[PDB]
C-alpha cells in the first residue's frame, strides 16, 4: 500500500501485488528464513549441485 | 510404443530423473528388477529380503 497524492489536495490509498515470496520484507521474511526456504526447494526436486 | 505393455512402465523412468550419483543407487536398480513373481517371493524371504 501506498498514498496517492494527485487529485485536487488530498490522498488516497492504493496498492500493487508483490507477485513473489520475495517482496515481502525482512521483518516479516528475515534472511535466515529465506535460506531454509530454498533448502527445502532442495530436498524435494533433489537436484545436484 | 504403448507404455502400458512393456516390462519398463512409466515410474521406472521417473527413478532415473530424481537420483544421486551415488554408488547406492547403482545397486537400487538392480534390486529394482525383483519381479514380483510368487516364486520370486521364495528367494528374497529365504534369503530375508
Amino acid at each position: 500500500f501506498f498514498v496517492h497524492p494527485c487529485p485536487g489536495a488530498r490522498g488516497s490509498y492504493r496498492a500493487t501485488h508483490r507477485t513473489m515470496v520475495g517482496n515481502i520484507p525482512q521483518p516479516l521474511a528475515p534472511r535466515e528464513f529465506q535460506e531454509s526456504r530454498g533448502a527445502q526447494f532442495d530436498a524435494v526436486t533433489n537436484m545436484t549441485h | 510404443m504403448a507404455e502400458y505393455e512393456e516390462w519398463h512402465k512409466s515410474p521406472v523412468a521417473a527413478y532415473a530423473a530424481s537420483c544421486q550419483a551415488t554408488p547406492g543407487a547403482i545397486s537400487a536398480m538392480v534390486s529394482m528388477h525383483q519381479k514380483l513373481s510368487a516364486p520370486s517371493f521364495i528367494c528374497q524371504a529365504k534369503h530375508r529380503m
